[PDB]
DNA sequence: TAAAAATTTAAATTT
DNA sequence: TTTTTAAAAAAAATTTAAATTTTTA
DNA sequence: TTTTTAAAAA
């Protein structure tokens, strides 16, 4: 994740960001940031402190959460592919073991939450305690199997090959909460994955061309800009934030010109300050190939996923079939064509 | 240096309502010969041809070939701010940031100024040929609101069939299904209820329905609807505004 | 191979806007001489019996007595699609499940087929007529509509008393205290908007309010209500449709 | 025993349809010689100062000072269970807690009998009088309620500019700057459409546009409207009912 | 001119 | 004074049941 | 993973 990406987004380019409706795309093949989701329905989804347990003592409000998100997008008539996270970088590990001090610092302060007996510190304080298993992995996995909705394991974090899959042309649009994927590299990335009110949360796209267009810059030169905006791999430099980068990349290149440029006694460079693979990864990416595996929305098995969703979960049968029916409704082909196939483009206009 | 004043102000009113559901982004085409909008929905499925000529503007006269474009949420709520009757004067000057409409009252006692700003804004032409079309029928407007309203009750998508006696809106889904012959009309001689159904060959497509009911939001624009498709190109949905020119839609079909 | 030619297509679309809502499923009991209807509500306290005689159809046809389960939100959106003055004719098939409906413009350029998906659900009787109704009150059904919305505001629960003179429809709660005597005005040579009454017992008993709101919607159906009422028998709430048929709505009260 | 037999019975439905979605626990102060309302419930100062004076009415007799609380909503609840031509008695007994409502029907068909059950309530009124307002605009209800529904579209302040020519209701915001701008017309035959302005010193005044929505939403008890306001003194948005006294407003400008 | 009817919001449950 | 860092705030979705606009004539 | 935003800071 990018600190302030979007907010630099909306202040310097309103062209690149879309605000357009769930229901508007009707076949535009997505890909989903699937620990994101994971995170997004493990967080919001309990009973006011209490998340969605099972007979077994083992948790379904994901797997709740994506049914009712995927069925709702699918009737919209969007065709997501849920891109998995998988091994993250060594490069990554400095923020992720600050996630774990974050994690940690949250299991301190439950205790006292717990202590004090208030009971709305023990909601907000369990909400920071939640964790991608390979049990939820394989959980999420096997909900997305028996869907009949493809899942694309990636070799690294599900950004970049979320970024490949729209760099191949095999999806249209990287549906991903976090700015990641257009320093991956994008061109298309909605966010705000809100299918179940409009007026909430709406779909606003991220055009990386439009972005490369306006601004005039690279890809490389938007990847050394959100290097000097800080990621989650490289720290950025002491006071140098959003509004400096963009006066700092926009009428300029690359690192070399700041390291011979700026002084280290104002802007001070940090110590241990690794950027020369963190380009490199950022570029080109430990990805899959998309032209191997093949996207299939294939019909979904029935009576073994409403057992297994049911019996084994806890759950109504009328919801679950209701939600199978409304996929099998959902699918039943007849892709809907752009117009780009058949008007060639003969230019734009400027204001 | 643009100024644009219309002797009947309620048409650019049908307008924006047609076009503040389909798309929001839009760039006006302003030349010295018309007005136009060529532009296209956000997820590429449907595209608005607004023609405005000068022969229908009291005094238009625009200098060079300027382009604007607007919120149309925002200048459809300017345009919901003039009545039925007020004498609609668009107003612009060089590179400004500003859209002036001056929407004068016909008894001259509200001559309400209406100052909206623009925003920097990009929208791809896509050019159309001129080709001929093979099921071009001509057919009520607010009929084929009753169609298009009443087939997206039943389902998500219109399967057209055009023929020699007439043409078959039918569409399928979960609720029933619906199947409405819509003939040709062989005694009423008025423009307003003809349903004229000339061919080129038999045609059988499969188009959308929210964006039928996005494109018959036209309906007080015209009275004819000159629906206008062959075999392959997305069909032409054209209003004829009365000597100013037509509100044309095109939508892909489903393959 | 039912068909019916209906010319006053209305009809049966206020029948299908008037019972949307209040009941989900139902069954037509379609014999050689009408149809009918006698279903049971979505929470089964109340009970909507519907009858269209073949003797306001234009042309009627019958072989067996077929009974199809409709949806009746379902054929509700189906009938929505006709106008307020197309005819509807009405189609069904012995081997497949479809009920379709034609409707015809008034001229010959508009043909609207439309087919249904039939569900499947079982049939019962529960008319049980002759009740020994001790009174009845036959008043407009704007007036009745007037009555059921201007009383849905204050609560839940009407109490409906009924004298020679009148009739009164009340109600209580938090938000007020109403009480309507709607007065004898027999004596208006428009029938049609006159309110008749006759009285054997005076009765005095709470209905619900809410199914009551679901039954005044067939008001566009016909412009008199024929309620009529005793003292633990559930009411009628009858919708005298002009030479078709009836439509009645019972209610046990509470 | 209060007594209050209104024969114009929309009058009073057109005051609590106003007053419904403005003020939720109203006083009515009812008087000897007229029924008065003083009361505000809303963040911004919103009195509203209600006049519905004795001799307008077809019976009134009250013979004490009496002032009940009333949830107002409810009443409105109550006085939209009336009709539009519909003679309206209002009764309060001394002993009891019920404002009874009688309605009856112009045909003598439906008598009702509405109890309105009371509560306990005291609040504080300020009592603003006429303290010479400099510039009054008399104009049409329904050009000042299309004037205050598509302003408040564009943003939340109303400037209201006056001269001699005609009065100027500015807005702006985030959408754009609408100005309207109006015509003392003073040679109309019709004296409801005819706009008549007195002004002493021209005045600019920022406004909120929620709470005038609220103020305007009184439309149909007047054709005219008698908007006066001074340079530090609220506003007033006087609604004066034909023989029966007024509905006036109060909001206070923002600096 | 009003009320069906499409539409939007908030609240308890979705376990 | 704009800005950069810092310490907080947070991550849905369905049915159910009033509420607020649009159209119908 | 996101946004604010109110103190600090060059």
């Amino acid at each position: 994740g990018i600190q302030g990406l979007a907010k630099l987004i909306a202040d310097v380019a309103p062209s690149a960001i879309r605000e357009n409706d769930i229901k508007s795309y009707f076949g535009r093949k997505v890909a989903i940031d699937a620990s994101m989701s994971i995170y997004q329905f493990l967080i919001a989804v309990r009973q006011g402190g209490d998340v969605l347990q099972n007979e077994e003592g083992e948790t379904t409000s994901h797997l709740m959460g994506m049914f009712y998100r995927t069925i709702r997008m699918m009737e919209n008539g969007i065709k997501p592919v849920y891109v998995f996270d998988g091994k993250p970088p060594q490069l990554k590990s400095g923020e992720l073991a600050k996630r774990s001090e974050r994690r940690a610092e949250a299991e301190k302060q439950l205790q006292q939450a717990q202590a004090a007996g208030a009971e709305q510190e023990v909601e907000k304080f369990t909400k920071r305690l939640v964790k991608v298993t390979k049990q939820h992995n394989d959980e999420c996995k096997h909900l997305l199997s028996l869907m009949g909705i493809p899942y694309l394991d990636a070799p690294s974090e599900a950004e970049a090959s979320c970024a490949a899959l729209v760099k191949a042309g095999k999806v249209y649009a990287a549906a991903t909460e976090d700015m990641d994927c257009l320093t991956f590299g994008s061109p298309v990335l909605m966010r705000h994955l809100t299918a179940s009110e409009a007026k909430k949360l709406p779909i606003q796209e991220f055009h990386l061309s439009r972005i490369l267009q306006e601004l005039g810059l690279n890809q490389e030169q938007f990847v050394d800009l959100c290097i000097l905006l800080g990621s989650d791999y490289c720290e950025s430099i002491r006071g140098i934030g959003p509004k400096r980068a963009v006066d700092l990349i926009q009428k300029h290149k690359s690192i070399e010109e700041i390291v011979r440029r700026l002084d280290p006694n104002k802007y001070p460079v940090p110590e241990n300050w690794l950027h020369k693979e963190a380009h490199q990864l950022f570029l080109e990416p430990e990805v899959l190939d998309p032209e191997s595996v093949e996207l299939k929305w294939s019909e979904p098995n029935e009576e073994e996923l409403i057992k297994f969703m049911c019996g084994e979960k806890q759950f109504s049968e009328e919801r679950i079939r209701s939600g199978v029916k409304r996929l099998s409704k959902s699918r039943q082909g007849s892709t809907q064509g752009r117009l780009d196939d058949f008007f060639k483009v003969t230019g734009s206009l400027s204001s | 240096m643009f100024e644009a004043r219309l002797v009947q102000g309620s048409i650019l009113k049908k307008v924006l309502e047609a076009l503040k559901d389909l798309i929001n982004e839009a760039c006006w085409d302003i030349s010295s010969s018309g007005v136009n909008l060529q532009s296209m929905d956000s997820s590429h499925v449907s595209l608005v041809q607004l023609t405005l000529r000068s022969e229908g503007f009291d005094t238009y006269r625009c200098d060079r070939n300027l382009a604007m474009g607007v919120n149309l949420t925002s200048m459809s709520k300017i345009l919901k701010c003039a009545g039925n009757e007020d004498i609609i004067t668009l107003r612009a000057e060089d590179n400004a940031d500003t859209l002036a409409l001056v929407f004068e009252a016909p008894n001259q006692e509200k001559v309400s100024d209406y100052e909206m700003k623009l925003m920097d804004l990009d929208v791809e032409q896509l050019g159309i040929p001129e080709q001929e079309y093979s099921c071009v029928v001509k057919m009520p407007s607010g009929e084929f609101a009753r169609i298009c309203r009443d087939l997206s009750h039943i389902g998500d998508a219109v399967v057209i069939s055009c023929a020699k006696d007439g043409v078959k809106f039918s569409a399928s889904g979960e609720l029933g299904n619906g199947n409405i012959k819509l003939s040709q009309t062989s005694n009423v001689d008025k423009e307003e209820e003809a349903v004229t159904i000339e061919m080129n060959e038999p045609v059988q497509l499969t188009f959308a329905l929210r964006y039928l009911n996005f494109f018959t939001k036209a309906t007080p624009l015209s009275s004819t609807v000159t629906l206008s498709m062959s075999a392959d190109v997305p069909l032409v949905v054209e209003y004829k505004i009365a000597d100013m020119g037509h509100l044309k839609y095109y939508l892909a079909p489903k393959i």
